[PDB]
């Protein structure tokens, strides 16, 4: 047959992030709102993932007919505000990483540092930093035409930079730190009592590993073959859509799966 | 000491005791004439109440 | 030697108990059951009252029933607005383990006290629009667990070391000791025409003073636990106590004897704080259980339930005017029910 | 409580000009702060006010865009600028701390102004100008333009004295209610745009020139003044 | 809304922000109760850093601590020691001379240890157990029904701590931290920071919802 209904993935992986948003909100109006820090990053990282998870049909219906049917505005708003929300998605990853590893090892200036509105206030700046590759891909972009019609990023070597940029910004970076700020968390909770005692402090300490490595794990192969196919693509020159198609529907996995990890996993919510 | 703690108790021991059925008249008769002064008795009206 | 001591106060506390069984003709129930009962009273709350930011110990209302003051854990005694919510006043306290607070029926001075075994009053109608630190009362070994004001010049403090004391303000010295109590105490109230009070300790026991002489007019015992909260009816001839073992009771003076009981089988925890309505029909009484009971003092019914704190209700108040009752917990909240 | 006003001499014209104030014994910082001048053979005229922590500043209709007021609290001291001066500025300056809680006494301290010779509003109305009074019972009327009874049933009326030769002194504030310092043998009453302050046993110290200021809005307005003489 | 009542609710801004920014003062301190005995060796300790209640502040490495002593209180702990619910952690001051030395001395300490670590108040609240007169036990010898063990140094005061430490019952929530004391070194308030630290950190999981 074809290789297009096993992209029926793209239904799954669809929606169940919104599902996995839509009880996430509820956790902040039937539980603690605003009182800590992790909620809210809670709350900005599920409205980023259900944004992200919007934009499910503008990518299915370019695989299932080989255009974009719509309209130039159509073709701006959905480019921006998927690069928009997935900045956002993985700033705010970084920043729980970050946070963290503040509180564990640096716990006596987490004392001062992990305070609500310090936490409101970084999550506006990374929300401004998103805005610039958002207003950057609302005036930087367009449909193209060749009979099909075709949406991407039109303006050439110009196009070399904005994808290495967003290779190094949205990807290297964020995975290099939250590895360093995870190592060194798990370095840390290593000599801590109550942790590395008997009974079941090992099996707590072991669960909290757990955790750290899944996290890097979902992250990392949920980040990289899109990441690889377009620099492969925009440097090298029929399975190249379909292997593409595979790689975003991974991209999507991540929104799937990211309020699972950071919401249900979480001990505080009851 | 033991005497001065007998000696108060024996004093508070004679006192002047009605009953307690009078006890309880006065407690319904001081309710009952101060019943229409109670705010928190009947819901005043949100004129005359400051809340 | 000392055999005749403890035979002779057992024979005339055994004729003291005979005396009162005596004088038991009937019940408050028994009279009052031809009541028509006062109902449900769904108070609701009609300010919140934000600004402390640890557990709230103690407040007291004043004489005008617009004015409150408020002692918490964070060192801050805050005078504010009831009808506005205006913080009027915010006093750092030198000592911030205090666990009574008291406002002058003047409203010129405020009196605050807990673990310091120090009776402070503040001056509030004074000049250089602050207020500063009138009086420090020392002499008791305890800690201060209540303290009412009489006059400007007369105070009144129950302490842990079992006794209360009655101080005169401007000499700052013990004008009377109260003494006869076993345990700590840790409630006080005074009686309308400022002549008597009763005071109730951990011994089980409340004790009916005459400030005059000095001496135990009444000593009443039926209580299990330790009776933590007290307060007179608006006659000024009773009383009622509440106690850790989950139970209010109401004495009489002139009959000499416990009158009612208040209390639920589906009620274990102790009480904190209880106070009376205006006219005395209604009893509130704050719990451990975090939320405020409101029983009808005639008939030992809950007539209601103020259930706005998610923490262990701490202290209660009741307007001179009867209006609304504050209610002050360990959330960090305090709250005005009407 | 000390509040001494300096910067005040004469001035041409055009010009400008800095007064100062200097508060003593009393928390600065906690008080609202009020200049008030009087014309040299006139009654009182308010200038200008400034909140405590400077948030709320607020001018009258007739020094605006021109007068500057501001405190510094680590020092203690009050400033007002003047810029472009008229010869309509020629007055003493008094220096008012007022403070505003429930139940608080604000124009109760006034300070020793200092002199200044530059060479829809509510309307307060005393309309005697002279009383002869000795041991006898007087009064004194002040009416006014709207009603001073606010909707929390407070009546925003201050009843002031000034002795000759010293600054005034807050007698009654709100209508009622008398001050500190103050003997019982002062009285005030009014209702809705009528009011009166009845002194019995009048004796010495109640020579002077009594006024009647409303503060229910900005600019605050005296009346003329009611002066009693032997 | 009037023209007073306007400056009277900037008034009550005013006194909110100076409240907020006092309580975040208060809230970068660590509070700590000293609840030995006064033959144990509270006030050497407070002292060694440099009636009624008595409350002494000093910053350790950018840590200010509130050390509360309530050795002064004859009432009944019970109706007190709900005022300390929240305190970072106990420290509990213990004489090694003790069961010889005046009465009942040893029995008391541990009756107020098993009173104190098994309250229902401190029930996640970890105790620093300070045991003092460390010179003075390899001088005074147990030798007093039990013990079945020599009478030599370096094992009386791990039978003292283990007998202090069997006391903890409902484990897997809360630590002892136990401490010979040095009273000439520093090495009594690094201990005290570290402990504090290792509090923190079980804290700060729990604020972040990995523990
Ligand atoms: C980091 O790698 C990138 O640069 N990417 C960011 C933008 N992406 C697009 O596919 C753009 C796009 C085209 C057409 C349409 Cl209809 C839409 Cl909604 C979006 C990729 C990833 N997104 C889309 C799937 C999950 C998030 C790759």
């Amino acid at each position: 047959a074809i290789p297009v209904i096993i992209t029926a993935v793209y239904s799954v992986v669809f929606v169940v992030g919104l599902v996995g948003n839509s009880l996430v909100m509820f956790v902040i109006i039937r539980y603690t709102k605003m009182k800590t820090a992790t909620n809210i990053y809670i709350f900005n990282l599920a409205l980023a993932d259900a944004l992200v998870t919007t934009t499910m049909p503008f990518q299915s219906t370019v695989y299932l007919m080989n255009s974009w049917p719509f309209g130039d505005v159509l073709c701006k708003i959905v480019l921006s505000i998927d690069y928009y929300n997935m900045f956002t998605s993985i700033f705010t990853l970084t920043m729980m990483s970050v946070d963290r590893y503040i509180a564990v090892c640096h716990p006596v200036k987490a004392l001062d540092f992990r305070t609500p509105l310090k936490a409101k206030i970084i999550n506006i700046c990374i929300w401004l930093l998103s805005s610039s590759v958002g207003i950057s891909a609302i005036v930087l972009g367009g449909t193209k035409v060749r009979d099909v019609i075709e949406c991407s990023l039109q303006f050439s070597w110009w196009d070399l930079f904005m994808k290495i940029c967003v290779f190094i910004f949205a990807f290297v970076i964020p995975v290099l730190i939250i590895i360093v700020c995870y190592t060194l968390m798990i370095l840390r909770l290593k000599s801590v009592r109550l942790l590395s005692g008997s009974r079941e402090k090992d099996r707590n300490l072991r669960r909290i590993t757990r955790l750290v490595l899944v996290v890097v794990a979902v992250f990392v192969v949920c980040w990289t073959p899109i990441h690889i196919f377009i620099l492969v693509e925009a440097l090298g020159s029929t399975a190249a859509l379909s292997s593409y198609y595979f790689c975003i529907a991974l991209g999507y996995t991540n929104s799937s799966l990211n309020p699972i990890l950071y919401a249900f996993l979480d001990e505080n919510f009851k | 000491q033991a005497r001065k703690l007998v000696e108060q108790l024996k004093m508070e021991a004679n006192i002047d005791r009605i009953k307690v059925s009078k006890a309880a008249a006065d407690l319904m008769a001081y309710c009952e004439a101060h019943a229409k002064e109670d705010p928190l008795l009947t819901p005043v009206p949100a004129s005359e109440n400051p809340f | 030697e000392l055999d005749q001591l403890r035979q002779e106060a057992e024979q005339l506390k055994n004729q003291i108990r005979d005396a009162r069984k005596a004088c038991a003709d009937a019940t408050l129930s028994q009279i009052t059951n031809n009541i028509d009962p006062v109902g449900r009273i769904q108070m609701r709350t009609r300010r919140t009252l934000r600004g402390h930011l640890a557990k709230i110990y103690a407040m007291h209302w004043g004489t005008d029933s617009r004015l409150l003051v408020s002692a918490s854990q964070d060192g801050k005694l805050i005078i504010w607005d009831s009808y506005t919510t205006n913080k009027v006043h915010a006093i750092p306290l030198r000592s911030s383990w205090v666990m009574t607070c008291a406002y002058a029926p003047s409203g010129n001075y405020v009196a605050c006290g807990g673990l310091d075994n120090i009776c402070s009053i503040y001056n509030l109608k004074t000049r250089e629009g602050n207020v500063r630190v009138s009086r420090e009362l020392a002499g008791h070994t305890g800690y201060l667990s209540c303290c009412r004001f009489l006059d400007d010049n007369q105070i009144v403090t129950s302490s842990g070391d079992t006794t209360c004391a009655l101080w005169d303000i401007e000499t700052g010295q013990q004008t009377t000791t109260f003494t006869g109590h076993t345990g700590d105490v840790m409630s006080l109230s005074l009686a309308p025409d400022t002549r008597l009070f009763v005071s109730g300790a951990c011994d089980a026991s409340a004790k009916l003073w005459d400030v005059r002489e000095g001496m135990c007019r009444q000593t009443f015992t039926g209580h299990e636990s330790d009776i933590n909260a007290i307060c007179f009816f608006p006659n000024g001839n009773a009383f009622a106590t509440g106690s850790d073992d989950a139970t209010c009771r109401l004495f009489d003076l002139r009959a000499d004897q416990e009158l009612m009981t208040y209390s639920h089988d589906n009620i274990i925890c102790g009480i904190t704080s209880v106070s009376f309505s205006k006219s005395g029909r209604l009893l509130l009484a704050g719990y451990d259980d975090f939320n405020c009971n409101v029983w009808d003092a005639l008939k030992a019914d809950r007539a209601g339930v103020l259930a706005g704190h998610d923490n262990r209700v701490s202290c209660l108040g009741v307007t001179d005017d009867g209006m609304a009752v504050a209610t002050g917990s360990w959330d960090s909240f305090l709250k005005i029910w009407n | 409580v000390q509040l001494v006003e300096s910067g005040g001499g004469l001035v041409q014209p055009g010009g400008s000009r800095k007064l100062s104030c200097s508060a003593s014994g009393f928390a600065f910082s906690s008080f609202g702060m009020h200049w008030v001048r009087q014309a040299p053979e006139k009654g009182l005229e308010w200038v200008a006010y400034i909140s405590s922590g400077s948030g709320t500043i607020y001018y009258a209709d007739t020094v605006k865009g021109r007068f500057t007021i501001s405190r510094d609290d680590p020092k203690n001291t009050l400033f007002l600028q003047m810029t472009s001066l008229r010869s309509e500025d020629t007055a003493m300056y008094y220096c008012v701390r007022s403070i505003y809680y429930y139940g608080s006494s604000p124009f109760d301290f006034w300070g020793q102004g200092t002199t200044l010779t530059v060479s829809s509003d509510i309307v307060m109305t005393q309309a005697t100008s002279s009383v002869p009074v000795p041991g006898e019972s007087v009064s004194i009327s002040c009416r006014s333009s709207k009603s001073l009874l606010h909707s929390n049933g407070n009546t925003y009326l201050y009843w002031f004295l000034q002795r000759p030769g010293q600054s005034p002194q807050l007698l009654i504030y709100r209508m009622s209610n008398l001050a500190s310092g103050v003997p019982d043998r002062f009285s005030g009453s009014g209702s809705g745009t009528a009011f009166t302050l009845t002194i019995s046993r009048l004796e010495a110290e109640d020579v002077g020139v009594y006024y009647c200021m409303q503060h229910l809005e900005y600019p605050l307005t005296f009346g003329a003044g009611t002066k009693l003489e032997l | 809304v009037s023209a007073e009542d306007k400056a009277a609710a900037e008034r009550s801004k005013m006194i909110d922000k100076n409240l907020r920014e006092d309580g975040e003062k208060q809230r970068r301190e660590i509070k700590l109760l000293l609840l030995g005995t006064s033959n144990s060796g509270k006030n050497t300790i407070v002292k060694q850093m440099k009636t009624g209640i008595v409350e002494n502040k000093f910053t350790f490495k950018e840590l200010t601590f509130k050390m509360v002593d309530v050795g002064a209180q004859r009432s009944e702990r019970k109706k007190w020691i709900h005022c300390f619910e929240g305190v970072t952690a106990i420290i509990f001051c213990v004489e090694l001379s003790g069961y010889d030395l005046q009465t009942s001395r040893m029995a008391a300490s541990l009756k107020l240890f098993d009173s104190i670590c098994n309250n229902k108040w401190f029930i996640d609240t970890s105790l620093i157990l300070f045991l003092n007169k460390k010179d003075l036990l390899a001088e005074k010898i147990l030798t007093i029904p039990e013990y079945k063990g020599q009478n030599t140094y370096e094992e009386a005061a791990v039978y003292i701590q283990r007998q202090f430490e069997d006391l903890n019952r409902n484990k897997e929530t809360k630590e002892i931290y136990s401490h010979f004391t040095c009273s000439t070194d520093t090495s009594n308030i690094q201990f005290v920071f570290d402990a504090v630290t290792d509090v923190i950190i079980q804290n700060n999981l729990k604020y972040i919802g990995l523990c």
